């Protein structure tokens, strides 16, 4: 029994030992009380404009489109405190653990943005946060956190017989209901934001926005807001690292197979005998093997489309904002970014109105960068 | 077949309750972990527990988890798996011998199927570790069709909703980590498998009204110990087996 539909279609559910079933009624209720809650809307909204610093900007990009007929807009979640749009989910995740009386958080992390969201939200919230699997190690620590498909393995682990004190923060719009409808829900006001910026200055909605996809929440809470507008188009990005033909991707969602992991039924890269892979991607934070639930509903009845950026393309994206708009994108938000230039690039005089998410900045990532480029020469 | 109902109706005969030893397949490889259950069965357990190796083994303490690694350290498949059943079986015709699965590797090339291939090999019962019994019914159902017993585990917490469900929906045995509510609801016969790691805790668990207890990870542990000593894990294998069953008559 749950209060709100565990499925997406055929995707999502509950699928975890029978011990962490009252974990997740628990919080499902939490969850649906605090939605319906003014006192909780107002705290939410006090952390994200006070401190996180929301909303977050919508950055023409003239310089990149000059000479085609695109116009490109970039929703600045890079701006964010801590910089990637994780910061918003964290904060509202602590708020309902503080008001199931829990004290303890617990977490994992690939690209340290959540980690160290994770981190920071339990600092501000007075929450003692213990995180597995992550420079991101010594911001942890410093914001006084005690510190990888398995890292997703590690924290339910704990969270097992923990649930009466603690909570497990995950870090994605995936995992068992009731946590791919929270995430979007605490995701939701980037695309809400979005909308009310698009139409003060354009007077219309975009023609698409596109997002990049590891587990699926910058671009859920992206789209969220748009999928009753039917004429909006909502592109995910999944990683096609080296090339989908070479099996060395993170793109589930167009080449993978439905399975069951992680708590949820969902499109996975899987050996054929049903062992889940190892995924790959130029960025951590799209290293990841699977998909929430909602993407993979979305694709199936055709209202988003699913696309994947190699390494390089995401490369040449990030190269090009640095250049061109003095902005560092995440080498993840730069895959959202090189599908978008790839539209306007392969039919310039096609009028259309983007909005890219820029999910978080690549301070992160120029240690990375600067070893490829150097490589080459 | 109908072998955990023969089981127990002959340990009732018997006064006695059940001792069911957990190991995984193939750990620490093919040819040992089939010398390992035979000296289980040797020693006196009443059924079987086996595990199959997963990528993700999710609900697995640490034990267990190195009990997988090993395993595919040896490169052992479900395949593999599967024609280790069938050896064992063609071995020994009336012990029940149960899978502790994980979700995907039943789901993955079609649920029936999987079940269908339980009933081939000979398999009684299927537990499922990442499914909860509100998301059992295909799994229920397809192993029903195919004579093969749903094993749900009734944890520590349950409310009486759930002690209804588990009661209902299990067969051949329940999993518990209470006993009177399950005796109440007409429940498959009980098997403690919680901290099963003593022969006192077997005899305590019978008193308790449990029909048996299972020790999910005190067998593994022998074999952790003596890797480099294969005959002395047998034997120590067979002298623990020996004092748990022998605290169930
Ligand atoms: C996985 C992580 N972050 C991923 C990430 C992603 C991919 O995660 P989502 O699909 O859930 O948005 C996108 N953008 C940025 C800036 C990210 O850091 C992490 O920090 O643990
Ligand atoms: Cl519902
Ligand atoms: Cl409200
Ligand atoms: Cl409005
Ligand atoms: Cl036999
Ligand atoms: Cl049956
Ligand atoms: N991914």
């Amino acid at each position: 029994t749950t209060l709100l539909n565990p499925y997406f279609g055929e995707f999502g559910g509950m699928y975890v030992p029978q011990i962490l079933m009252p974990a997740l009624n628990q919080l499902e209720e939490a969850f649906v009380s605090a939605q319906k809650d003014p006192e909780f809307q107002a705290q939410f909204a006090d952390l994200l404009k006070n401190y996180a610093g929301r909303p977050t900007a919508l950055t023409k990009c003239q310089n990149i489109t000059a000479g085609t007929r695109t116009t490109l807009y970039l929703k600045r979640e890079d701006l964010l405190h801590g910089g990637a749009h994780k910061t918003n989910q964290v904060l509202g995740q602590a708020l309902l653990a503080k008001r199931m009386g829990k004290s303890e958080i617990i977490a994992e992390t690939g690209a340290g943005q959540h980690g160290v969201a994770s981190a920071l939200a339990s600092a501000l919230l007075g929450l003692k946060c213990r995180i597995y699997m992550g420079p991101n190690v010594f911001r942890m620590r410093l914001m006084g956190a005690e510190v990888l498909k398995d890292a997703c393995n590690e924290a339910l682990r704990d969270w097992s017989g923990s649930y009466e004190t603690a909570h497990y923060m995950l870090g994605t719009a995936a995992g068992p209901h009731p946590y791919p409808t929270i995430v979007r829900e605490f995701q939701r006001m980037i695309g809400e934001e979005t909308k009310a910026q698009i139409l003060d200055k354009e007077g219309r909605l975009p023609d698409a926005v596109i997002a990049c996809v590891g587990g699926g929440s910058n671009a859920i809470g992206m789209f969220a807001d748009f999928i009753n507008d039917t004429s909006v188009g909502l592109i995910g990005v999944e990683p096609g690292g080296h090339g989908i033909e070479t099996g060395e991707h993170g793109a589930p969602l167009k080449h993978g197979r439905v399975g069951i992991y992680f708590g949820m039924k969902a499109p996975m890269m899987q050996t054929a005998d049903g062992q889940i892979e190892e995924s790959y991607s130029i960025s951590a934070g799209l290293d990841f093997p699977s998909v929430g639930p909602q993407h993979a509903y979305l694709n199936s009845i055709g209202r988003a489309d699913y696309v994947s950026i190699t390494d390089d393309e995401a490369l040449e994206a990030f190269k090009t904002l640095c250049r061109h708009e003095g902005i560092i994108p995440a080498l993840e938000s730069s895959h959202a970014l090189a599908h978008a230039l790839k539209m306007m690039r392969e039919q310039p005089e096609k009028e259309q109105l983007l909005v890219v998410n820029l999910s978080g900045r690549g301070d992160k990532d120029i240690f990375t960068v600067h070893d490829i480029l150097k490589a080459r020469g | 077949m109908e072998r955990y109902e023969n089981l127990f109706a002959q340990l009732n005969d018997r006064r006695e309750g059940a001792f069911v030893p957990f190991v995984t397949l193939g750990d620490p490889g093919i040819e040992q972990s089939l010398k390992i259950i035979d000296t289980l069965i040797d020693a006196g357990a009443d059924a079987l527990e086996l595990g199959v190796p997963f990528s993700d083994p999710l609900a697995d303490g640490p034990t267990i988890q190195n009990a997988n690694l090993r395993a595919f350290a040896a490169g052992v498949t479900p395949a593999q798996c599967f024609e280790m059943l069938a050896l064992i079986r063609e071995k020994h015709p009336t012990i029940p011998i149960g899978l502790l699965m994980y979700a995907n590797l039943v789901f993955n090339n079609g649920i029936d199927a999987f079940y269908a291939r339980c009933e081939q090999v000979g398999v009684d019962s299927v537990l499922v570790a990442d499914v909860p019994v509100e998301e059992s019914a295909p799994f229920r159902q397809a192993a029903l069709r195919h004579n093969i017993a749903p094993i749900f585990i009734c944890p520590p917490n349950a409310d009486d909703d759930l002690l209804r469900q588990v009661a209902s929906y299990g067969r051949g045995y329940t999993y518990l980590l209470l006993i009177e509510k399950l005796k109440e609801y007409h429940a498959a016969p009980a098997l403690q498998g919680f901290g099963i790691s003593s022969p006192e805790q077997v005899s305590a668990a019978v008193r308790a009204g449990a029909a048996g207890a299972i020790s999910g990870s005190a067998i593994v542990k022998i074999i952790e110990k003596n890797l480099a000593s294969p005959k002395q894990m047998l034997a120590e294998l067979r002298s623990f087996v020996s004092a748990m069953k022998a605290a169930s008559r």
